[PDB]
RNA sequence: AUUAUUGCUCUUCAACGAGGAAUUCCUAGUAAGCGCAAGUCAUCAGCUUGCGUUGAUUACGUCCCUGCCCUUUGUACACACC
RNA sequence: GGUGAAAUUCUUGGAUUUAUUGAAGACUAACUACUGCGAAAGCAUUUGCCAAGGACGUUUUCAUUAAUCAAGAACGAAAGUUAGGGGAUCGAAGAUGAUCAGAUACCGUCGUAGUCUUAACCAUAAACUAUGCCGACUAGGGAUCGGGUGGUGUUUUUUUAAUGACCCACUCGGCACCUUACGAGAAAUCAAAGUCUUUGGGUUCUGGGGGGAGUAUGGUCGCAAGGCUGAAACUUAAAGGAAUUG
């Protein structure tokens, strides 16, 4: 897949793991 | 020697306008377009209809009082094409061949010291 | 079921003084009916006519004129002045590549207090033995030419209204004096006033207006 | 009804996308000293004789 | 690899010019990469010139052409106008005709 | 020899009154008309392969349509755009 | 009106066309170029003001004051964020007409944010010449921008000059192109990508098969979006570059 979309793919992925981890602070 | 007026021919694509007016402009006399003298929507701008509209225009012109005229032909202009449409030269051809007189013809397409973003966005109208 | 042409009143338009044929053209109005009439309602329009079409000669084919209508007197509709333009094609014909377009303008007043903004345009010319292919000037050049052009324009106006300004434009004396003051800086060619757009008239004053007619 | 006769001089070539049409230059005999290029439909060679139904409207390219 | 020394098209000592809008598709494209045609032509046309002169006051008048700069976008420049595509060598030729 | 191999005789006497959209072949002894011999064959040519007989109209061109070939050009394909 | 063709749409509300005058915000057409300038981002209407700069000229002055740079800092396209203003245009989103097997699109319409500006953020772009900076040397040519020097050059007329623009020669410093190649390269190519196994002028920075991955983690910056710094386990025989023929 286009690199830029994959860069966007993981941006999203990251912001999510940012969320889940926050439930636990 | 004749009686003078203004022809003024907006010839864009998808239609061609002709309408003679008073040399002052305010009072206009006889109009009709290409979109009129045939029905087909896609054939609204072909030289054929334009001629037929120059016919109807000449007919009423020589029916009310104008014996001569000066033309100001004109493309869409502004932030659009700027190049003369199909059925203006044909409208010209047909209104000179009519029997009316002709004198001095300048173009009046609005050309800007450019700007206001053109439509269709940066990546272009793509098809 | 009407056809307004069996109803329209018909008219003819007369020019002012410092030209050729005052008899300019024809027009249509409407019968001077009680409640909305042929008089006050309109007439006060404007007319686009090439001055070569109203001077006779063709060394004038460009330079367009706007006549405005102020006073009327039954079938005899008298006009004065609204400004001056340029044929769009003539201008487009001078804007050649490989040279400099220099353009300048100034807003100023006359005696009979009409306010106008007049224009001025010139292009650098090749020296008639030049070898390099383009020929541009040098900004410090340009700047000089403008400040002088303006110095010349603010002079030529405040003559007797447009009336004498009009009589100054028609034989293009401005164009030559320009060339004169200039040639001490850079070549240049064409050089015309190009445009002048009026924009503020004083008061009606039926005297002086009529004073241009007879 | 005016008849106008012209003698064909030099074959110019084929136009018309199909190519049935042949360009050619002529010289009318009734007062010579004047050339015109015409478009033909039939087969033509030099010295053939064409009837110009009208005597002044020459053409060029054909699609 | 690199296909041209002008890269895309003609800019050396600047880094930024300014987009023009394509006349045919409205695409933005740098001014110096533009591909530009001065379209000058008579206001009349081919056969209309006789009919025009004849049905007029004035001796032969004057006649004015229409002067129009044209800005195509490359794809628009290729799809019709000036384009062909040239061999590896003929590409190098900047001469017009 | 019935689901009639073919041939002959009388009788019966259909559609078809030049064929929409479309489509085929063809440039000279050619096209078209016309039969004949041969293959097959016990018997069966409305098929074919050839043959001569009668004998034209119209091009002698072009790239519009369709098909292909060539160059230039892109390619991340090479089991090669299935 | 719009398109390949249409439709959604707009039309007693005289639309669209015309004419005269007015308002708003944005923009700087043509001239504009293998042309200019700036550290880079970037910078094209006029005029006033405010400070800045390179190149040149220089028998001026100081005299080694310099080169390059971890850390640290100034500036930093577009988008995006905060608070106001602005809000013409074009227009992420959304909604719609069509197309399609489907069509969350491409094309058409409406149009929110935005686009502009002020005061603060953000710090990233294929931010590109995919080529660090200073210094030396090595080869030809015609153009061009700035500066300077030279000529009983051309042109401007006045009375000859003085000016000014132009022509020729030269010379510093620019933006580039042309031709060769001694030379370099895996080649494409390259006046540097040359003067390298005949391997050392000075200095900074980065890379060490491909994925895993610019991911996890910790630190730090940010209002946010995110920026900087940045692993491993595991997997895998190739991935990749240039050129050649199909
Ligand atoms: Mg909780
Ligand atoms: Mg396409
Ligand atoms: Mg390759
Ligand atoms: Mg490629
Ligand atoms: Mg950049
Ligand atoms: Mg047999
Ligand atoms: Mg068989
Ligand atoms: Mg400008
Ligand atoms: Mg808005
Ligand atoms: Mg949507
Ligand atoms: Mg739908
Ligand atoms: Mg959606
Ligand atoms: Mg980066
Ligand atoms: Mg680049
Ligand atoms: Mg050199
Ligand atoms: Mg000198
Ligand atoms: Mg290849
Ligand atoms: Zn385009």
């Amino acid at each position: 897949m286009r690199a830029k979309w994959r860069k966007k793919r993981t941006r999203r992925l990251k912001r999510k793991r940012r969320k889940v981890r926050a439930r636990s602070k | 020697s004749q009686v003078f007026g203004v022809a003024r021919i907006y010839a864009s694509f998808n239609d061609t306008f002709v309408h003679v007016t008073d040399l002052s402009g305010k009072e206009t006399i006889a109009r009709v377009t290409g979109g009129m003298k045939v029905k087909a929507d896609r054939d609204e701008s072909s030289p054929y209809a334009a001629m037929l509209a120059a016919q109807d225009v000449a007919a009423k012109c020589k029916e009310v009082g104008i014996t001569a005229v000066h033309v100001k032909i004109r493309a869409t202009g502004g932030t659009r094409t700027k190049t003369p449409g199909p059925g203006g030269q044909a409208a010209l051809r047909a209104l000179a061949r009519s029997g009316l007189r002709i004198g001095r013809i300048e173009d009046v397409t609005p050309v800007p010291s450019d700007s206001t973003r053109k439509k269709g966005g940066r990546r272009g109208r793509r098809l | 079921v009407v056809d307004p042409f069996t109803r329209k009143e018909w008219f003819d338009i007369k020019a002012p003084s410092t030209f050729e044929n005052r008899n300019v053209g024809k027009t249509l109005v409407n019968k001077s009916t009680g409640l909305k009439s042929a008089s006050d309602a309109l007439k006060g329009r404007v007319v686009e006519v090439c001055l070569a079409d109203l001077q006779g000669s063709e060394d004038h084919s460009f330079r367009k004129i706007k006549l405005r209508v102020d006073e009327v007197q039954g079938k005899n509709l008298l006009t004065n002045f609204h400004g001056m333009d340029f044929t769009t094609d003539k201008l487009r014909s001078m804007v050649r590549k490989w040279q400099t377009l220099i353009e300048a303008n100034v807003t100023v007043k006359t005696s009979d207090d009409y306010v106008l903004r007049i224009f001025a345009i010139a292009f650098t010319r090749k020296q008639a033995n030049q070898v390099k292919r383009h020929s541009y000037a040098q900004s410090s050049h340009i700047r000089a030419i403008r400040k002088v052009i303006s110095e010349i324009l603010t002079k030529e106006v405040q003559g007797s209204t447009l009336a004498q300004l009009t009589s100054k434009l028609i034989p293009e004396v401005i164009n030559k004096e320009i060339e004169n003051a200039t040639k001490d800086i850079f070549p240049l060619q064409n050089i015309h006033v190009r445009k002048v757009k009026l924009l503020k008239q004083p008061k009606f004053d039926v005297g002086a207006l009529m004073a241009l007619h007879g | 009804t005016p008849v106008t006769l012209a003698k064909v001089i030099k074959v110019l070539g084929r136009t018309g996308s199909r190519g049935g049409v042949t360009q050619v230059r002529v010289e009318f005999l009734e007062d010579t000293s004047r050339t015109i290029v015409r478009n033909v439909k039939g087969p033509v060679r030099e010295n053939d004789i064409l009837v110009l139904m009208e005597s002044e409207r020459e053409a060029r390219r054909l699609r | 690899p690199k296909k041209r020394a002008s890269n895309g098209r003609n800019k050396k000592g600047r880094g930024h010019v300014k987009p023009v809008r394509c006349v045919n598709c409205s695409k933005s494209i740098p001014k110096d990469k533009a591909i530009k045609r001065m379209a000058i032509r008579n206001i009349v046309e081919a056969a209309a010139v006789r009919d025009l002169s004849e049905a007029s006051v004035y001796p032969e008048y004057a006649l004015p052409k229409t002067y129009n700069k044209l800005h195509y976008c490359v794809s628009c420049a290729i799809h019709a106008r000036i384009v062909r595509v040239r061999s590896r060598e003929d590409r190098k030729n900047r001469a017009p005709p």
